[PDB]
């Protein structure tokens, strides 16, 4: 009965047709360094072939600079750590 | 060929499909029916052909000869794999040879399958529903299709099937029909019924489509837009 | 098979529904090859009947034949009687009673019209759209169809209708369907496509049905912006 169920968009239509659009998220997903992309767009057609949320079994990831005693060292840090593994 | 007609019916994509085996038939007809009557097949090049096999044993006038056939794979079949059938007849004062080759399908097009459901009206007289399954778009010609529901193809006598004509659009582009009569009830349903059609220009030749309901144009629409202000992941 | 082969010919309505004028013709292929031909044109009950006329001596086969035409009243030859000519030749009398008119009576039955429009698919393409008309449940057979545009006759070549076949349900019933091409610009705020259909089995001799962007049914939205 469900036709779509895009965790991308978290677009669900039984056929129904639920779809959350979280405010909170910059504009690019790549680092958070992005305006913040207020349009939304959920073209149906598209969608049954740039995401915006995060999907739970997903654990997206960035690469910092972390800098302590010596050198600029590049490390890689999780956005969703909790997803990823008080 | 003038005198003394000779057929020649090769075999269609339907049995390719189904029955897997490419059997090129010739008959002379209007002739008499004494011995002598020896059709033979063989290649233009000069290479002969597999054993006439599943001969025709009655006759529409009873005429004493035996079919000539070749149960050759379809690799025969694709472009440059031409025929020849011969007939000798002690009446005539040469044999008759009849050559054959492929159409050599030109501008391949990839069908585009377009259904919808029956019509409105047809639900108002609920005595019976049909439904349609016309392909357009296509080229060349030999599209076979059939009706499916559930795996069981339906026969013949349930559901028909048009030829395909030329497209309006350009000569390269052709469009065929075929329909299916059901019970209105069993169409309320939708009891999974599906078109499958095949065609050569299809990466696999084969291509299924369905339709219900839903498909066609849902009235209600119980949009649930939830802005959540943060959710951040799936809510 | 065997000799006095027909080669396919129109004898739909339209022969006469276009002009609208009674034609009269009836030939055999590949006739004997003989200097003129013994014209004879009589009606069942008797009388004799004008003869048709303007031969048109030109064939492929290059045999020496005949082609006319006969316009008759509309009456008599719609009287319920398959009208047939009585055209026999000249080196023997062969009176060649080709049935040229349409086959009254058998069973009359309305010829149920559907006017279904194109698929989302299509229309979501932007490259054309097509409507189809189905025709079903009909009898006798030969059933015309024709497309307008508010009175504006479309060109034969924008539409296309297939030959009538037989209905699987039983030998009687037939169906038909009638395929015509448009821009989905015009289909979506331009012009109504009329499918008119025509069938002796009708009170006026012919019927219509219109269709355009709304021929759907009206959509009812239900949107619920639930917000924190
Ligand atoms: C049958 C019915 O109650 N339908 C409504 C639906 O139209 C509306 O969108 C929804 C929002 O709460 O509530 C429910």
């Amino acid at each position: 009965i469900v036709l779509v169920d895009n965790k991308c968009k978290c677009a669900r239509i039984t056929s129904n047709i639920r779809i959350i659009v979280p405010l909170n998220n910059r504009e690019n997903i790549s680092d958070p360094t992005s305006p913040l992309r207020t349009r939304f767009v959920y073209h149906l057609s598209d969608l049954c072939k740039t995401c915006y949320t995060y999907d739970r079994n997903k654990c997206y990831t960035a690469v910092v600079p972390l800098v302590y005693g010596g050198e600029t060292k590049m490390v890689e840090t999780a956005l969703t750590p909790d997803a990823c593994y008080h | 060929d003038t005198a003394i007609r000779v057929f020649a019916i090769p075999p269609s994509f339907a049995s390719i499909f189904l029955t897997k085996s490419t059997k090129l038939t010739c008959l002379v007809t209007d002739l008499t029916t004494y011995d002598s009557v020896t059709i033979s097949w063989t290649r233009q090049n000069g290479e002969a052909v597999k054993t006439h096999t599943n001969i025709s044993e009655s006759h529409p006038n009873a005429t004493f000869s035996a079919v000539g056939e070749a149960s050759i794979c379809e690799d025969d079949w694709n472009s440059g794999e031409r025929f020849t059938c011969t007939v000798t007849h002690t009446d005539l004062p040469s044999p008759l040879k009849q050559t054959i080759s492929r159409p050599k399908g030109v501008a391949l097009h990839r069908p585009d399958v377009y259904l919808l459901p029956p019509a409105r009206e047809q639900l108002n007289l609920r005595e019976s529903a049909t439904i349609t399954c016309l392909v357009t778009g296509f080229s060349p010609a030999d599209v076979f299709v059939q009706w499916m529901q559930r795996g069981q193809p339906l026969s013949p006598e349930k559901y028909v099937t048009s030829a395909p004509m030329p497209e309006p659009q350009a000569p390269g582009r052709y469009f065929a029909h075929s329909i299916l009569t059901v019970s209105e009830e069993e169409w309320n349903t939708g009891e999974t019924y599906t078109c499958v059609v095949a065609h050569e220009a299809l990466p696999n030749r084969v291509t299924e489509r369905t339709v219900d309901k839903s498909t066609g144009k849902p009235t209600l629409y119980n949009v649930s837009l939830v802005m959540s202000d943060t959710a951040g992941t799936c809510y």
